RNA sequence: AGAACGAAAGUCGGAGGUUCGAAGACGAUCAGAUACCGUCGUAGUUCCGACCAUAAACGAUGCCGACUGGCGAUGCGGCGGCGUUAUUCCCAUGACCCGCCGGGCAGCUUCCGGGAAACCAAAGUCUUUGGGUUCCGGGGGGAGUAUGGUUGCAAAGCUGAAAC
RNA sequence: UUACGGCGGU
């Protein structure tokens, strides 16, 4: 019987996403925040609007939630445009290949231009994982 | 309608097969339209395994299985709902169900 | 159990003309259907065919334009006459501006307008557009 | 008062798209109808087929929708067929209009023979399926009118078309599909390949390329 | 690019080898035995890197030739992807949908979600079919970086080098992000394009500031 | 479509697909056109003109677009001469 | 399949002949025995004296007595 | 009434009538 | 035209006769049970010989021929290859493994196209209609009935109407 | 375990 309808979650999303400067993990001081900030028409939904805003206060603290809010828009830049290492995960020089794709790269024209040691492939010949239910 | 591809029935280069008879009822079926179930049943029902191995002479004993092949009507399989109605677009598998043991 | 050798190949132009493809193979080659298909690569059908020479009757490649719209056979060789030939046409074309029913004469694998340039009615074998 | 939500309605109303018959050889999906109402407005009459009462069954009576069929088209080479379900006639006929320039094609026409002026006739016998029925539209020679059903011809003068024989197979009795099988046949007379259409054509600039001044310099 | 300019550039090599990219999974699909070069004795298809190199150059020949720059839509559905795709768009300055692609985008004018591109590039085939099919609606051309698995049905310019591993994907988003500034007036082939093929990689699980935090006890403090 | 009076008599020419040579219709939505833009020799950038292929959709749909693409463009100076 | 070839039409006007023999507008036009068989005997209409008034019910959905004789 | 059973009160009646005949010659 | 073969039941004669089991007897259950359920049980089911020629005898799709997408698998031959396992401590053939080709029972995919649709890689290549050829269909019933003929020891089979 | 029916036209 506790489960919040549609108008209650919906409305209380776009104020974490407009307001998340301004509330905090408090129920008694976000039901005073959603009053001012919000027109709510009826007391029993304004302190049931707040109660789901303090339930996403706990939730949003751990991680990327359903959250546009700007601090947890903008922290993942420090993910996705930084990390740009300063060893190479594509330079090594010491790489590995096989007998049949070094006649590959030969036709290429490229086989005295580069280091490029083989490695002999296993004659085992086993792919194809075992047929039927056992 | 014809309801299915094959007939229910896996013959294909064939006229007649052996006819099987039901194990509850005994009705006369193809044995290859008939709900064929084996079953591995431990014969000592694992409840009453605690309560033999210690009045057995041993002190590790292997218990026997029971080996058991049903084979039924259709009639009977789904009265006794070894198989279940399915709808008309999930029907076109023959996967088996997975076995969830422990 | 080849009953007609035309009607195979022309089954086999038409089917891969639809398909998209560039090229077919036809495994008979005669001497009735290299001049049929020298009259719809004159007309400007198909473009350069190959005759391939085996000591069994040979093969034949044939590059496809895309100008085709259907290659069929009239499998009962009829006979036709040049006053018979009008209700032919109107028939078994899609207009009278184009395509042709190709009947051989005394004179020769014509076209049907060949045929009524000279006076030349003869059996009917197959049409193309 | 129309503003546009697409491209190609976007284009139009600055009067950058002259004359639609460029936007059928891009083969753009039109989307509003006010484009095809703004080239052919004022040549459009707009006359209905059938009103039909299909209905389902349901818990307690019958939910009655109607059916209502109308074709558009002009007397110089455009038709349209327009079929919409609505819970009552008045707006189900009105939709279908709407429903029926929006899904507007062009008819190419022909000679019988003797190709002395204007052309008159479909350019070569062609067919249209739906269902059971199919259309065969013949060329019929100049002079003789359209020999056909009511109904195909009621598209067939609204294809600007003079004259044209007409068979056709099926139940002939089942109007929605017999519109829409002679629809089919005068939607694929530029889709066939006639000796006149032999060579490779040249491709002009799109508007979607050759307009992307007013995208970027105007509206963004 | 039939020229010496667009040649194949041996330092590449370099960097193919190391991401994967020329190691097709298990089987081919039958519109790619021209795109391979052979089965290993894994069962691995391998594939010729001419070819790929190739379509590479082809694929930003249509791009280039599209004039406004914010007007290829760039797509990607699956994660091992979802961080190129969007650098790429912040790249070449094109506009990306990453994450799921609501249906109804090309074609229900309705909605503000309504894009309306000329040409469209997508990280799978058979993983992120939902914009092809639509863009069967409203003609639109596209490309699909593809491996052997995958089907081919409305896509145009396949790019047959792999779309399965995390480096190969990134990799191919930075190869194309390069060439097509490269047909421009921004990169003059001489200088190498300074911006690092690790930063279109797909990103690590959550050790990532642990792992950082634990190296930098010399430069904060 | 050039009467004996030698007029053009027609609502348009429609294009033809570069594969399949077939007519694409008025509302074959599949068809693409696109442009593949060359470039000039000595410093590969683009020089500003380019060079169009209409494919239909039902060469399209059908799946071999790519053998088509690059077969046009292997005839016309582009892509590989081995 | 049916024949065609030009030494079929035999076949073909034979095979003809006996499968018209199977819708009714033409076996009761061509077999005699239909004619021979209803009162009027092919004509159009028959002077007949009058034996006896009946009246017949009508059918099930209506409900009525449609008066009749016995001519 | 099964189409095999509206065989057998035929098959059945037949061969009642197949009688009659062969009674009253 | 004319032939051979044809499940099950059925018929005649001879061996057999465990099981099952039409008919039948009884028990039950039921308002009634000439049914289901139970006990018993004849003909029969088994072999031999002679007959009968029908089945939802079905893939409800005639046979031969060609062309037209893909993929994995199977079965029988054939060819070609890393390796592993067999007296083999070396062989040649086996056994597995990776392909290819041919014929086969199928399967999954596919806007090939078809279709009234269910669905079919054929029921595709059909109003853009013609690859050969045989049988057979023409609203529902009456009716696979009547009658003539013919086959059978019989049961019945083939042929097969009309009035209405 | 037993469970059978429901006049005609709208
Ligand atoms: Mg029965
Ligand atoms: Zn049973």
């Amino acid at each position: 019987g506790r489960v919040r309808t549609k108008t209650v979650k919906k409305a209380a999303r776009v104020i974490i996403e407009k307001y998340y400067t301004r509330l905090g993990n408090d129920f008694h001081t976000n039901k005073r925040v959603c009053e001012e900030i919000a027109i709510i028409p009826s007391k029993k939904l304004r302190n049931k609007i707040a109660g789901y805003v303090t339930h996403l206060m706990k939730r949003i603290q751990r991680g990327p939630v359903r959250g546009i809010s700007i601090k947890l828009q903008e922290e993942e830049r420090e993910r996705r445009d930084n990390y740009v290492p300063e060893v190479s995960a594509l330079d090594q020089e010491i790489i590995e290949v096989d007998p049949d794709t070094k006649e590959m790269l030969k036709l290429l024209d490229f086989g005295s231009l580069s280091n490029l040691q083989v490695t002999q492939p296993t004659v085992g010949m086993n792919f194809k994982t075992p047929r039927g239910p056992v | 309608t014809k309801k299915r591809r094959n007939n229910g029935r896996a013959k294909k280069g064939r006229g007649h097969v052996q006819p099987i008879r039901c194990t509850n009822c005994a009705r006369c079926v193809p044995k290859d339209k008939a709900i064929k179930k084996f079953v591995i049943r431990n014969i000592v029902e694992a409840a009453a395994v605690r309560d033999i191995s210690e009045a057995s002479v041993f002190d590790a004993y292997v218990l026997p299985k029971l080996y058991v092949k049903l084979h039924y009507c259709v009639s009977c399989a789904i009265h006794s709902k070894v198989v279940r109605n399915r709808s008309r677009e999930a029907r076109k598998d023959r996967t088996p169900p997975p076995r969830f043991r422990p | 159990v080849r009953m007609n050798v035309l009607a195979d190949a022309l089954k086999s132009i038409n089917n891969a003309e639809k398909r998209g493809k560039r090229q077919v193979l036809i495994r008979p080659c005669s001497k009735v259907i290299v001049r049929f298909l020298t009259v719809m690569m004159k007309h400007g059908y198909i473009g350069e065919f190959e005759i391939i020479d085996d000591h069994r009757a040979g093969k034949i490649v044939v590059n496809l334009t895309g100008r085709l719209n259907k290659c069929g056979v009239i499998s009962p060789r009829f006979d036709v006459q040049l006053k018979d030939l009008e209700k032919w046409q109107n028939n078994l074309l899609p207009s009278r501006q184009f395509g042709f029913i190709v009947l051989t004469t005394s004179a020769g694998i014509m076209d049907h307008e060949e045929a009524r340039r000279k006076h030349t009615g003869g059996k009917i074998l197959g049409f193309f557009f | 008062e129309w503003m546009p939500v697409t491209k190609l309605g976007r284009l139009v109303k600055d009067m950058k798209i002259k004359s639609l018959e460029e936007i059928y050889l891009f083969s753009l999906p039109i989307k509003e109808s006010e484009i095809i109402d703004f080239f052919l407005g004022a040549s459009l009459k707009d006359e209905v087929l059938k009103i039909m009462p299909v209905q389902k069954q349901t818990r307690a009576g019958q939910r009655t929708r109607f059916k209502a069929f109308v074709a558009i088209g002009d007397y110089n080479g455009h038709v349209g067929l327009g079929v919409k379900c609505s819970k009552e006639v008045a707006t189900a006929i009105r939709g279908a209009i709407i429903l029926a320039k929006l899904s507007i094609v062009p008819v190419r026409r022909g000679y019988w023979g003797n190709k002395i002026g204007k052309p008159h006739t479909v350019p070569c016998k062609v067919t249209g399926r739906c269902g059971s029925v199919l259309v065969r539209l013949i060329p019929a020679p100049r002079g003789t009118g359209i020999v056909s059903a009511p109904v195909p011809k009621k598209l067939l003068m609204m294809a600007g078309i003079d004259d044209c024989y007409t068979s056709a197979r099926g139940c002939t009795a089942t109007l929605g599909n017999f519109a829409k099988a002679t629809f089919d046949a005068i939607s694929k007379t530029y889709s066939y390949l006639t000796p006149d259409l032999w060579k490779e054509t040249v491709f002009t600039k799109s508007p979607y390329q050759e307009f992307t001044d007013h995208l970027v310099k105007t509206h963004t | 690019g039939a020229l010496d300019v667009l040649q194949m550039k041996e330092e590449d090599v370099l960097k193919f080898l190391a991401a994967g990219t020329h190691l097709g999974g298990t089987n081919l699909d039958f519109q790619m035995e021209q795109y391979i070069y052979k089965r290993k004795s894994d069962g691995i298809y391998i594939i010729n890197l001419k070819r790929t190199w190739e379509k590479l150059l082809l694929a930003a020949r249509a791009i280039v030739a599209i004039e406004n720059p914010a007007d290829v839509s760039v797509i990607s559905s699956r994660n091992t992807g979802q961080r190129a795709v969007l650098k790429f768009a912040a790249a070449t300055g094109a506009t990306p949908i990453a994450g799921r692609f609501t249906p109804g985008t090309f074609t229900n004018q309705i909605q503000a979600a309504f894009r309306e591109p000329r040409l469209l590039v997508v990280t799978d085939p058979r993983a992120d079919h939902q914009p092809l099919t639509e863009a069967s609606y409203v003609n639109l051309p596209t490309i699909a970086l593809c491996n052997t698995d995958s089907p081919l049905r409305y896509v145009d310019i396949a790019i047959p080098c792999n779309n399965k591993g995390a480096h190969s994907v990134g990799l191919m988003w930075w190869m194309l992000a390069r060439e097509v500034l490269r047909m421009r007036g921004t990169i003059s082939r001489e200088h190498p394009w300074e911006v690092m093929p690790d930063l279109y990689f797909y990103r690590d699980p959550e050790e990532i500031e642990k792992e950082e935090q634990a190296a930098a006890e010399k430069a904060v403090t | 479509m050039q009467n004996d009076a030698g007029e053009f008599v027609d609502l348009y020419v429609p294009r033809k697909c570069s594969a399949s040579n077939r007519i694409i219709g008025a509302k074959d939505h599949a068809s693409i056109q696109m442009n593949v833009a060359e470039v000039d020799k000595v410093t590969g950038r683009f020089n500003g003109q380019f060079k169009t292929y209409a494919i239909c959709g039902a060469i399209r749909r059908m799946g071999e677009s790519d053998d088509s693409i690059l077969r046009l463009a292997k005839a016309d100076g582009i892509v590989s001469k081995n | 399949g049916k024949c065609r070839g030009l030494r079929t039409a035999r076949k073909l006007r034979s095979h003809r002949r006996d499968q018209k023999w199977h819708d009714k507008q033409y076996k009761k036009a061509h077999l005699g025995t239909a004619l021979k068989a209803n009162p009027f005997g092919g004509a159009s209409h028959a002077k007949g004296i009058v034996l006896e008034k009946v009246g017949v019910e009508a059918k099930q959905p209506n409900s009525a007595i449609r008066k009749c004789v016995r001519v | 009434m099964r189409a095999k059973w509206r065989k057998k009160r035929m098959r059945r009646l037949k061969r009642k009538r197949r009688k009659m005949r062969q009674r009253s010659k």
